């Protein structure tokens, strides 16, 4: 019938449980898993994929069901963002100048969102909601921004020589910008090396598990200052060996995927998005 | 009086009879989303037990009205006896208990379980019509 | 008709497909269901 | 997982909600693509600029237009990330180039349901008249050869593709077809190209392909039973590329309407995967 | 009757009896666990002797209360030999020490059950999600080789460790973990460590892992999936020795009453175990 | 109504009233912990009120069953009357709101206090027997 939402589903109260539910994702999904460079360096060994796939039997995903991602760096791996499986278990190494890409690496694999391009040469743009924000990415992004009033004129600036610009990002691999809602701004982003596109949040993810690994975190991932969202999709292991890690990760991997699932636009669902 | 009304109603005339507490509503236990998603992470709907002479029913959502219109949410909930009440005296109360705790439930389909951790605020513009 | 040991193993064949489908697990199942639910008894899956 | 599995009950209300193209107007994109010839044959620093000012007219406020420009239908078969909510894509009759548009349109048009091939390790077969091998690249060259239910070659040896069968020679975007149930070894040039398994279905409701020039009958369809004709593929009649913009743009509500974005955003362009 | 049979029938008599300190003042024993740092800090031979009859002031009679030095985590992570009835054990910020830190609080804020393990003759498996492997010593070297359902190995040949996965490169205290359901043959050097079978039950009414500095964590959830937070484990902001100790004992009452009996050891105990 | 009682039993005879919302319960409020310990941080049982005409009955596990066989923890609550009653109309409902908000509440040997944080789930194979 397709998208017209039907106003509801029944709400009576049948009550049967239609058990397990585990026993349809280990026939039907796939695993995916993000690890950076140094985790299998120090695993030294040319089949420690092949070795955790076999005790991924265990915990059951079928041979052909688990793959091994590496991201070299939080920046990179922040670039060009191509989740390829169903499940996506992301690990992160604990990196304390690298916070900020981190986070900003967070916010856009645990959310659901929804861009458009932006030409920073023929119009000056604004956010509308504390749900619009620019995220950019790239080799090298360096953003410069100039508020306009009214009347297309800077304030603090001149439209006209980007030395009077201000400058909200230097050389990043990922940035989320935010301005103050509903000002119109001249952009100079260095779109060379940057690329910058104006997107709208909302859904978030039902498949991302971001673990962390180490520190002490606490994870303040909204741009205000009065929220703090604390996610299931947002995990925490403490360090040892990396082999330890991905023993835990395969010990534990339906109670990580029990905190994901779905995905809004990963189902029938889509006449949507 | 049952006698009483037994012939009145043979002469095909207008009967009547009186009761406390009366059961005319089947038990009936059940929600409705009019938003959610498969998470269940932000609900909007109701949920009622309807059951003898009494009617609870509440309108939650997980979004405060964050989005709505005037920052209002609508909630209506129709029942329908199969017999026409007449002389009634209603005991009309705001909030509805059994829906202030904590809960567990089944999904509609039966294949999940939600959770549901209520705040209670007033309610606003209630309206309580007696059709017939 | 033809058949090279063919219906032979083949009514064996037949079977080794038979044992692994429908029919198949599901009597395996209601079987256990009875040991599972008689043996049980103490802790016997409530059902109801 | 709220959809179906109910029934909306019609009841002919008859209440007419008016309009439809005030709601686009105000919170939709529209992103037009075209090859370099066009803008080159414009000349003008402003051409993007002057469009857009002339879009207001059609009611599409400031920043709301955008101009991609593809420089060849190969490169843009393989790179066709669809930008905006409404895409509508300008394509010039190149008589040598006709499967390669084909297969574009293929792509842009319709709707694709697509898992990886690793041609190296697995014996592949499509299924049905929807399962097809949608391959894009640098240089594409597919070379197939048939299994019989043994894994053994019918017509070549699956050890030396040398007696493979050639149906592919080098292309930007390929859609291959096989007799549906059969086993393939499979052999491309993977280095340059990346081929994967798409299953078919819902057409477009945003690329209006406008094709330029010719005499235009594009049969789209894979088999020789079928041709579909639909409303998200239209076409113009070739004077001077300023004159294809300024009547695009004044029947841009026209071109919209033939689309309808709702079935849009998708998240991305083209494939999907769902792996 | 004193198998461990139970059941206990709660009339709401209402009867709310009172204080519950005034039996641990009078009873109870108070064990304090500082790092060396701590104490040379002070600078006092009469430190410990100050704060005990500060310590009356709280409550606690002279032969009371006493202070156990750990000069580190590693070495304090040992043997957990805890003295006293109550013990408040102070952990100050070491950032590279952290799960040095996490290993040693999972083990005193928590009830552990022991098995000893011969990895020489038996290759072992755990069974839930509370069955590690805590090995501890001189120093703590232990390789695995996860076991197919033949006795073979998986990425490793059970005849030559170096071909095993280490886990541990010489630590002091080790909780090991592997993935569930799946022998492996170990290779720990027991020649400086000790390595034995833990099952993990109930939690520990004692501890109260004071924390200086940082921001603070430590985990001991061996999973991504929770995170535990126990009155057991609180945390002070540091300034100097003398105010944290001043602090311990300002709120000894307050500290106890977040632990309380040591129900493991209670008397009244029998098929439970102590 | 009652002289005509008071006849029928000095004959030795059957008698019989009538009771909206009978008084057959003596007043009883409290709980039993089939599983507890010290910290009273990971416990199991039921609380109830009886009072009048009504009963509420909550079972409580702290653990939600995590090691349980079935995964399933059962639950029972008897109630013995003093006298008979027959002919009763009855309202069966799921749920005892009583117990479905947090207390803090005294120890069975009235030593300290325990905390309840209850989350509701439907009760599950409900069996409610009339026995004489
Ligand atoms: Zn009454």
């Amino acid at each position: 019938q397709n998208y017209g939402i039907n106003l509801p589903i029944t709400g009576s109260m049948d009550t049967a449980y239609a058990n397990s539910t585990q026993e349809e994702t280990f026939l039907t999904s796939t695993l995916c898993l993000y690890y950076p460079t140094e985790a299998a360096t120090e695993i030294n060994d040319n089949s420690w994929k092949d070795t955790l796939s076999q005790l991924f039997l265990t915990k059951g995903w079928p041979t052909g069901s688990v793959y091994f991602k590496e991201y070299t760096d939080i920046a990179s791996f922040s670039v060009d963002p191509q989740l390829y499986c169903d499940y996506n278990v992301v690990l992160m190494k604990y990196d304390a100048t690298l916070q900020l890409d981190m986070s900003e690496l967070a916010d856009l694999i645990l959310n659901e969102w929804l861009c458009n391009p932006m030409d920073i040469t023929l119009y000056y743009y604004q956010q509308t909601d504390e749900a619009n924000k620019w995220i950019s990415m790239g080799s090298s992004c360096t953003i410069k921004v100039c508020p306009l009033n009214t009347q297309t004129l800077g304030i603090g600036c001149l439209t006209t020589d980007t030395a009077t610009f201000e400058e909200v990002a230097t050389a990043e691999k990922l940035v989320i910008t935010d301005v103050v809602d509903g000002v119109n701004h001249k952009l100079d982003v260095t779109t060379a090396t940057c690329t910058i596109r104006n997107c709208k949040k909302l859904g978030p993810r039902e498949n991302v598990a971001v673990i962390q690994v180490g520190g002490s975190d606490v994870l303040d991932i909204t741009a205000d200052p009065t929220t703090a969202p604390q996610t299931e999709r947002m995990m925490r292991i403490n360090w040892k060996k990396w082999w330890q890690v991905f023993y835990t990760v395969v010990d534990y991997v339906n109670q990580i995927i029990q905190a994901m699932s779905k995905r809004s636009r990963s189902l029938n669902s889509a006449a949507f998005y | 009086e049952y006698i009483e009304n037994w012939n009145l109603q043979n002469r095909r005339q207008r009967t009547g009879f009186t009761f406390h507490k009366p059961n005319i509503f089947p038990y009936s236990a059940s929600f409705t989303l009019n938003r959610s998603q498969p998470a269940h992470d932000n609900l909007m709907g109701t949920m009622w037990l309807n059951a003898g002479s009494e009617i609870q029913v509440a309108g939650f959502d997980y979004s405060c009205a964050i989005n709505a219109p005037a920052n209002i949410q609508q909630f209506e909930h129709i029942v329908q006896l199969r017999r026409v009440l007449t002389t009634a005296t209603i005991t009309l109360l705001p909030d509805a208990e059994r829906f202030s705790f904590p809960r567990v439930i089944n999904s509609a389909d039966g294949a999940t379980t939600w959770y549901f951790n209520p705040v209670i605020l007033r309610p606003n513009n209630v309206e309580v019509e007696f059709l017939l | 008709k033809s058949t090279i040991d063919a219906a032979k193993s083949m009514a064996t064949s037949v079977m080794k497909k038979f044992k692994k489908s429908g029919l198949a697990n599901s009597v395996s199942t209601l079987t256990d269901s009875l040991s599972d639910a008689a043996s049980s008894i103490s802790r016997g899956a409530s059902i109801r």
